[PDB]
């Protein structure tokens, strides 16, 4: 009897239209006697066939792992469409059907404030721009950095920390060469959260 | 996502005359198909199927054509047009950057006087006793609806058909990926200038030139889209970008400059 | 014979994950003798039954108009997928088909510049903030305004106008009270185009600029 | 079944004395068997033969098109004179009459505001000046730029857009080299509208706003 | 049967001489029939008898929990002394010994920069003073917030996030009232890390 596990799509995939959100169904501990697994997916009870089945890979404990991923787009995931990952197996006496959907709850709008580097770091070789993003519920957020319309790649975002009032807050430190910072280049912080107006908020920050 | 075969006209004029014949070639580079092409010809509420044992389909009737290769979806529509009119504006089916667009103001076996190419319903060029308009280098400015008009001998000034010249990029604008934008000093970091070449222009090789902040790397251009740096020090931490070019160096697109920092 | 018109989704609905993009094929001049129209929807050659057909609407010239809405998601439309609407009627000698898709062409990143009101507007009761959006292709763009994270509904946006380079340019005038401008209030122009990174750009504009 | 269309003079040619306004009566769908069309041009109630009927033009669809352009004086068009053309053809049992005139409504004086380029655009090779023309009626306006009494022909004007007040607005963006802009050159946005005093208003705009 | 676990002392416990670092060897799942858990503490293999053993407590799974706490010296911890809890139970056929010691990684000095709240946050009723503690290794750090020489507890510190160069960085957001913030009060971000000078660095910020 193989086990059934389900993983929701990552918040970044579901909060950027440029990316495709992918919901991952993982089946492990598959016996070698019956390694054939048939996958069925539901969208509010309506059968769909857009899911693709990855090739099975052997595990260290002499089992098999087969993963079925269904192509979903953001509008259906956001409104709370019920997705059922039915796993058909002969070893299991009955197929395992489990329900997944977006975590329902009240949304709180993030309050994006971008902070210039400390003057003590202006003498360093690399300033560190900051983007505080506080007071947002839930933790399904994505934070990016931009400069002249292109994404910066030297930014690290802290994990969402639970605030005092039950909301969440995090940061985003972008390490920018002090030379680039001192020519007045504009560096923006992009926040993609469910509770925002258009699921986007871009707060720029320059030498001013 | 888009395994669509492309139909290539020969001659490339989508609008031709009644007695003329054009050959439609279902060119498939990837997922090739030398034969067994199902042509979904459609004129007026028709779904005519004319399968041929070759990759060509010589036709002499108007309508909208497409081809279906083995294991491949239906092709993009080709709006063929065979005209009995006294004057037509023959235009290429697909226009890409760096092309030599030749909008022919060709009459029906008559020397039409006072030809004038109109772009967007206003005069663009005048062809005195001439027919072949010429755009030496197609770009986004060469977009719109072209239509040539010309006096006859004494019967009628005749306005030709309207052809929409839409210019498509031969390749997508390059983006400079890297193995890591923060390589520790002493590590090999590989630059990548990816360009999703259009299926219309896939046999043409691309030449990539990779750049530091302002100093070119390597020796000019190279067909390899990957520029491998064996070990980059703290000195060469600047705006890295790349230029993707076609084989005659006619149309060159500059990638956005992504900054590469060196960690030590 | 009745005619069929196919309308692409508006540029606003095809770029925001919070909006539903819909494509409508309406039919005009429907004879009252045959008021039954059967709709078949095809996306990339395969039949899709997700469409919801609205009830028929009575017209002034003793005809009928039927509107069918099929909802897609933006990754399909932005990839250039074709769309075919099939209309079947007894009075129709043959079914009428129309194909719509995203207009092909080279994307260009719009350059969003926000211009403060002229010095001659501060004598008026209301100022007119400007968001020039120049150099984008195609003309599929939605431009909004927002102050302090909340939407502004007092903006009017000019249609895209072809420039010399062939890229379009656009203008957005937001009329706000001069009291709300002379204080410290930040109005940001929200530009959504398929060529921008993450399909969004937000240019701030306040009294200091 | 031939059809006719009456097109008003473009607003640029109906205001400047230098150019001339012309009301065009264009027919279409004129078959070979009945190709004779005669235009009876009327100014208000009387017949005037000042029209210059261009010869028939054979379209690509084997249907002709006869355009009769009548030149008019600005002093009559701006006073709401009802120009009409009577088109005679062998298909219609009676000649078809199409009547158009000036857009009748209360004129409102445009408020021309010139906007200097954003500081973000002061890094590009070419900056773009702006001329917001606000709150006019009707949408019959002409906007042309100038530098030193000599016209500049590198501008594109958006079509008039209806506002919440019921009036219109438009933006005329002219692109010039930043080299010219930084020397302090004066760029005046000339605006011709029927409601303005003497149908003219220039708003100068140089490097010092 | 019973389980043996060993936990390191708190990061602030060792780096400040004013605090008492303690090593906890916690034993869970103690059988009721055999609750005598023998505790012996070795300091580099030298037996000591200054440890303190807490009384047992009843558990939710019908077992017991006995904890032994040993007071260690800061010099005797950071220098790299191998500690040992010898746990012997009548349900254990052999003694189970757990070992803990100081992380032997190469220290990296933190660079404490204190960032004032953004001008956008001033419109809110409560500003958020942030303190970026970047470029420090290992993750064993403690950050406090003392105003006018008195520590206060209203801050939240993000977990140490790995930087691009292999070090760590975090943040600490202290939410104070806007009027209190602009009344002229001074706040300090006290950082206790082993790589600093005297294991301490405090940076102050104010309205200026
Ligand atoms: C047979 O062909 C003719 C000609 O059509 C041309 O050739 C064919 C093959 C196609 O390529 C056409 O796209 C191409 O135009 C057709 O005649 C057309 O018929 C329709 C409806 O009968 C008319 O539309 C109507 O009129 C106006 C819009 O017309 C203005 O804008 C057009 C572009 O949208 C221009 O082409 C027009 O010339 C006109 O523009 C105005 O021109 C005057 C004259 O100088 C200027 O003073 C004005 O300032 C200028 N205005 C502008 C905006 O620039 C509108 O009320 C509404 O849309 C009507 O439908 C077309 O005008 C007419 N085309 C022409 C060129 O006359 C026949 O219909 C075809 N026959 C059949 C059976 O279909
Ligand atoms: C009997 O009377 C009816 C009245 O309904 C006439 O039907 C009309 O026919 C004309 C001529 O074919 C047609 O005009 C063309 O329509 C297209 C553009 O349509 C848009 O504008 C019209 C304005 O009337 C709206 O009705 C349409 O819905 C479209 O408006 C918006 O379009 C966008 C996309 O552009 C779409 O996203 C929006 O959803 C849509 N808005 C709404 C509210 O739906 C073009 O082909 C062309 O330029 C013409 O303008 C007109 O639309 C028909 N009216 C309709 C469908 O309501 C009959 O012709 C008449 N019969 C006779 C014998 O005279
Ligand atoms: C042909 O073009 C010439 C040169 O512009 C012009 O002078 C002449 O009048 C034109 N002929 C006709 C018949 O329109």
């Amino acid at each position: 009897g193989p086990s059934v596990f389900l993983f929701p799509p990552k918040p970044k995939d579901t909060l950027m239209i440029s990316r495709t959100p992918e919901v991952t169904c993982v089946v492990v501990d598959v016996s070698h006697e019956d390694p054939e697994v048939k996958f069925n997916w539901y969208v509010d009870g309506v059968e769909v066939h857009n899911a693709k089945t990855k090739p099975r890979e052997e595990q260290y404990n002499s089992t098999y792992r087969v993963v079925s991923v269904l192509t979903v787009c953001h509008q259906d995931w956001l409104n709370g469409k019920e997705y059922k990952c039915k796993v058909s197996n002969k070893a299991l006496p009955a197929p395992i059907e489990k329900t997944i959907s977006k975590a329902k709850g009240q949304p709180r709008e993030p309050q994006v404030y971008t902070l210039p580097p400390s003057r003590d770091e202006l003498t360093k070789n690399q300033v560190s721009l900051t983007c505080l993003v506080k007071g947002f519920y839930p933790s399904d957020i994505a934070v990016e950095w931009e400069s002249n319309g292109q994404p910066e790649n030297n930014y690290k975002t802290t994990p969402p920390v639970l605030d005092s009032d039950g909301s969440f807050f995090l940061y985003s430190k972008l390490t920018v060469d002090k030379s680039r910072w001192q020519q007045g280049n504009v560096f923006s912080c992009s926040v993609m959260h469910e509770a925002l107006h258009n699921h986007y908020t871009q707060k720029s920050l320059d030498k001013s | 996502r888009t395994p669509r075969p492309i139909i290539f006209l020969q001659p490339p004029w989508t609008t031709v005359f009644q007695g003329e014949r054009v050959t439609l070639t279902c060119k498939g580079f990837r997922f090739y198909s030398p034969q067994k092409t199902k042509w979904y010809h459609r004129y007026l509420g028709k779904e005519i199927l004319r399968e041929t044992p070759d990759n060509i389909l010589e036709v002499q009737e108007s309508g909208e054509y497409r081809c279906q290769a083995q294991g491949s979806p239906l092709s993009s529509p080709v709006h063929l047009d065979f005209s009995s009119a006294s004057l037509i504006l023959q235009a290429p089916l697909s226009v890409f950057e760096g092309d030599s667009v030749v909008l022919r103001c060709r009459a029906k076996a008559e020397v039409t006087l006072n030809n004038t190419i109109y772009k967007n319903d206003n005069v663009l060029a005048f062809l005195n006793k001439r027919t072949d308009f010429h755009i030496p280098h197609a770009c986004l400015k060469d977009n719109g609806a072209y239509r040539c008009t010309g006096y006859k001998e004494s019967c009628c000034p005749v306005s030709s058909n309207t052809v929409k010249i839409q210019v498509q990029e031969p390749f997508t604008r390059p983006v400079l990926r890297a193995s890591s934008f923060q390589p520790i000093s002493g590590n090999p970091v590989t630059l990548t200038c990816e360009t999703q070449l259009s299926l219309e222009r896939s046999d043409v090789p691309l030449r990539f030139r990779f750049f530091r902040d302002d100093q070119t790397l390597g020796l000019g251009w190279s067909l390899s889209p990957n520029f491998q740096i064996t070990a980059m020090w703290s000195k060469d931490s600047g705006f890295y970008w790349c230029k993707a070019a076609t084989m005659p160096y006619s149309v060159i697109s500059d990638s956005p400059r992504s900054w590469i920092q060196v960690q030590i």
